[PDB]
């Protein structure tokens, strides 16, 4: 108000138009006489644009009325706060708990690293081609280093995003208010450099504190996340840079209790929001991290991602992608990272195979044949390229990505066949059956379906699981077969004497044993691994069926919502459940009238002693087939453990030994608790029956806090 | 003669109740004088700032104006 | 109380600021006048109001819903709730349940062949109504609601 330039400004707010004319008196008048519900519009125009639009003089929805303090107005970043040191250590203390806040958080952009004033100071200055002199060495110096370090990162954030991998403003807010640098912001070597030349000014000063030590771990862990360019630009695998900002927020947590910390008042505010050009509503900071736990995190995740430049064969790939984003969400750093990583510039995948190589690696895997620029194999391979790049989606978007692939999978199954091309057509199956059994299944960790509806998906699943185990069974057979063809080969010769027709027969059993028997038998060993992996799921839901079966025959629930409405039908809402399926010829998607008769056939009707006796056999079947379960589990485990070069199993987990091992130790958790909770139900109401004031019980889907949640326990609870 | 359809699709000067003033595109008008103005710049004195699409209800704008020779065009 | 129900009349100003006022109490984040502009004016048969009749002030609407329909994909009329507000002091009565039902009917009068909303998981008397009116859940978005958490969308068939 006072400040002279807001003054002058007011004269020079009408010198861009000549000659202006009020109209408000027109308005008006023509605004009488429409008629209330009319609106004057461009024809072309949609309503539905307005949607979006800020409102003025709306406290919500107008970022001109934010109420700022005076030191939040009043702060100035060419001014040195005392006491510096302690200053300067608690401003980049905040700046890089901002950073956490942003990404570990998912907090917007605008309200963590754009909410410090540092910040946009230097990036205004840099937009033109430090940006403050305080004459003090640590404002002007160090902490003009540390923004520079934190701008570089999220440049590279920029980066990263540019290349569609997640989903803008879901798993990451990248709303930096209209900031571009073009090529004005410096080099990695220069941000590292002008880091590493704070930490030596650091290291000049003779007195050591605690706030001291906080500046230089706070410089160091600017320094690793500089360093994260490396994984892209050169795909370094290196772990030195992670492991050091893992020891430096692991010291920093440690010096967190001992000390205090007060950033100047206004370092950080809303201030950009209300005056920097801003199409959106205000927003509030959000608490911010206490630690630095969230860099650790971030560490670690990125370590995981660097593992699959290890691998071997396409399977080890393929149990990557399955396991190392699936018991629980990764850093959103290292989910951008991965595909990137996987799928780099050069179009090859990890720079060691060509698209259509790595794709013809997993069909000679799964299938031990050799193929001996088609456009099946092309199409096929950039669908399992999109394949890979689905598994590090989010928890939501992940079950989402397999919307689009189980009828592109189809159509590809379908058109390799009208081609007689049984070979791809046999993997392609694998990979849709895979999919809808995987797509079906998560929606159980998701809480998408009601607790009526656990019978209709665990029993489709089952179904997908016998087919699934059938067509594994003929592959395995089929295996089995080109084994013993270069057996009865070695038979053959033992019966043959010298001669020239036994040198043809071990011609032809010597390139055997070198081009074709190795990949057999670990097709074989792997056909085995599935095998096992598919029979626990298909028990896992038949478990989960007889379990339902017994609480409908109790009356507890039902296959249909238990309180109708007039504006719907049970067949109606049965096949919106099933639609994204139903477009799938092979298999079949069963029709609504045999989902009716299956459950009809597991339902007790009977009463009294004869009830009794048909329970006993259900009960004890989810017993035994738990402890089936448990063996087959603890079996996959000892294989996993062991390796793939013990004859029995190949599982191609070395990558992720660890997590898959967590995976099925968790899968494990869940069925016992599915045994236990069998007994608690039929214990609960065969004393129910016999009382007549009897509870009212509804079922609820219950995950196991460490079991596997597509497969939740169906409880009782009292309502 | 002249309706509010000639309007549309103009530059617009709406001072509002404080000392701020927006300037931006008329994008729709209804029967209470509610406009929605996209391309919005906000001046307040020195300062000037982009605010995108934004909707001025009727107690919040003091005057509306047009350039002189923008106005001319539109009969 | 003598709860009524009726269809908005887009003629009266005064019952349209009602609504606004009720629906903006709810929200965390709020809308414009042109997002209840972009509603009523293109649907006004698809918004409708509670008023308590033997309330001091019998006319005020002390709940509203505020729906739309447009053609899905380019074979199915999908109708949307998307607003639904019932006032402090009458929660508890059935209200809420009542606007959604008359609405759903007048839809499906209309020839909608499915309804779609969108409602926070963790909002349980949300689902406990919309499912119990035969809505199923058929898609999780993830921080839909920001720090509120995820989102169902949920639809209920009537074709
Ligand atoms: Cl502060
Ligand atoms: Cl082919
Ligand atoms: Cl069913």
């Amino acid at each position: 108000p006072m400040e002279v330039d807001s003054i002058l400004g007011s004269l020079s707010i009408t010198d861009d138009f000549d000659q202006l004319v009020d109209v408000t008196s027109l308005f008006d008048e023509l605004c009488s006489k429409l008629k209330p519900e009319a609106i004057v519009k461009d024809p072309r125009f949609d309503l539905f644009e307005g949607t979006h639009s800020l409102e003025v003089n709306n406290s919500k929805l107008d970022s001109s009325l934010i109420e700022l303090t005076a030191e939040e107005i009043e702060f100035d970043v060419n001014v040195a706060y005392d006491p510096p040191l302690a200053s300067v250590a608690a401003i980049a203390d905040r700046l890089l708990r901002c950073v956490i806040s942003w990404l570990n958080d998912y907090q917007t952009l605008p309200t963590t690293v754009l909410s410090c004033r540092y910040t946009e100071s230097l990036l205004s200055s840099l937009v033109k081609g430090s940006s403050w002199c305080t004459g003090n060495i640590l404002y002007d110096k160090v902490l003009g280093s540390c923004i520079l370090g934190v701008c570089y990162l999220t440049k590279f954030v920029q980066k990263l995003l540019s290349a569609g991998i997640v989903f803008e403003e879901e798993d990451l807010n990248f709303n930096n208010m209209g900031f571009n640098t073009f090529d004005n912001l410096p080099g990695q070597d220069v941000v590292i450099n002008s880091l590493t030349e704070s930490l030596q000014i650091l290291e000049a000063y003779s007195d050591d504190s605690l706030h001291l030590t906080m500046l230089k771990h706070i410089l160091k862990i600017i320094i690793c996340l500089v360093h994260l360019e490396d994984h892209l630009t050169d795909y370094s695998t290196k772990t030195s840079h992670l492991d050091e900002l893992i020891e430096n927020a692991n010291s920093v947590n440690g010096i967190f209790p001992q000390l205090q910390l007060s950033p100047p008042k206004g370092a950080f505010s809303t201030y950009i929001q209300k005056h920097r050009s801003n199409q959106f509503p205000p927003r509030k900071i959000t608490k911010l991290p206490t630690d630095y736990s969230g860099f650790i995190t971030l560490a670690n995740d990125v370590k995981t991602i660097l593992l699959v430049d290890k691998a071997e064969s396409a399977l080890e790939t393929y149990q990557f992608a399955k396991f190392f984003n699936k018991l629980e969400q990764r850093h959103v750093i290292a989910r951008i990272l991965f595909p990137l990583f996987f799928i780099r510039d050069d179009r090859t995948v990890l720079g060691k195979f060509s698209y259509t190589q790595f794709y013809l690696l997993h069909v000679k895997e799964f299938s031990a044949q050799t193929p001996s620029g088609n456009e099946l194999i092309q199409e096929s391979s950039n669908m399992l390229l999109e394949w890979y790049q689905n598994c590090s989606q989010n928890t939501c978007r992940y079950r989402q990505g397999f919307n689009r692939q189980l009828i592109l999978w189809d159509s590809l199954q379908a058109q390799f066949e009208s081609v007689n091309s049984q070979v791809y057509c046999s993997w392609t199956y694998f990979m849709k059956l895979s999919s809808m059994i995987e797509f079906s299944l998560k929606g159980f960790d998701l809480d998408i379906y009601k607790p009526f509806e656990a019978y209709s998906m665990f029993w489709y699943v089952y179904y997908l699981s016998h087919h699934l185990e059938t067509f594994l069974k003929d592959s395995q057979n089929d295996i089995e077969s080109n084994i013993n063809a270069i057996h009865s080969m070695n038979k053959k010769l033992k019966k043959l004497k010298a001669g020239e027709k036994k040198d043809q027969l071990r011609l032809k059993y010597r390139f055997a044993m070198d081009n074709e028997m190795e990949q057999l038998q670990a097709t074989k060993q792997f056909l085995n691994y599935l095998l096992k992996e598919i029979n626990i799921t298909k028990s896992l839901c038949l478990i989960e069926v007889f379990q339902f079966a017994i609480l409908k025959s109790f009356g507890l629930i039902d296959n249909k919502n238990s309180t109708p409405s007039k504006f719907s039908n049970e067949r109606l809402i049965h096949n919106l459940r099933f639609k994204p399926f139903n477009s799938i010829g092979v298999p079949e998607l069963p029709e609504y009238e045999v989902f009716q008769q299956t459950l009809k056939d597991f339902v007790i009707e009977e009463k009294g002693a004869a009830f009794d006796i048909k329970l006993e056999r259900a009960t004890n079947f989810i017993e035994t087939e738990v402890r089936n379960v448990v063996s087959s589990i603890d079996e996959i485990m000892q294989g996993i453990k062991g390796g793939d070069n013990n004859g029995v199993l190949v599982t191609g987990t070395r990558l992720v030994q660890e997590l898959s091992l967590e995976y099925y130790c968790k899968l494990k958790h869940t069925s016992k608790a599915l045994s236990v909770n069998s007994k608690v139900i039929v214990n609960t109401l065969k004393k129910n029956i016999k009382n007549k004031d009897s509870h009212e019980y509804k079922v609820e889907l219950v995950h196991t806090t460490e079991g596997w949640n597509y497969f939740p326990i169906q409880t009782l609870r009292i309502k | 003669i002249l309706k509010l359809s000639d309007f549309i699709g103009n530059t617009l000067i709406v001072s509002l109740t404080e000392d701020r003033i927006l300037v931006g595109s008329l994008v729709a008008v209804d029967a209470q004088m509610n406009l929605l103005l996209d391309h919005v710049e906000e001046r307040m004195g020195s300062s000037s700032r982009m605010m995108g699409l934004v909707s001025v209800p009727r107690r919040s704008v003091k005057t509306i104006m047009i350039d002189k020779p923008v106005l001319q065009e539109l009969t | 109380m003598e709860i009524v129900y009726k269809p908005l009349d887009i003629r009266n100003e005064e019952q349209f600021a009602s609504i606004k006022k009720l629906i903006d109490a709810d929200l965390s984040e709020p809308y414009s006048i042109y997002v209840y502009r972009y509603f009523l004016n293109q649907w006004p048969e698809l918004t409708y109001i509670a008023v308590d009749n033997k309330s001091g002030t019998p006319n005020i609407p002390i709940g509203c819903i505020v729906c739309k329909m447009d053609p899905h994909r380019n074979v199915r009329l999908r109708g949307y709730i998307g607003m639904l507000a019932v006032e402090s002091t009458y929660r508890g009565h059935g209200i809420a349940k009542k606007l959604v039902e008359i609405a759903i009917d007048k839809m499906q009068r209309e020839h909608c062949d499915e309804i779609m909303l969108e409602t926070e998981v963790e909002n349980s008397a949300a689902l406990n109504l919309y499912e119990g009116m035969g809505f199923i859940r058929m898609k999780r978005m993830f921080r839909y609601y920001l720090n509120e958490g995820d989102a169902f969308k949920l639809i209920l068939p009537l074709t």
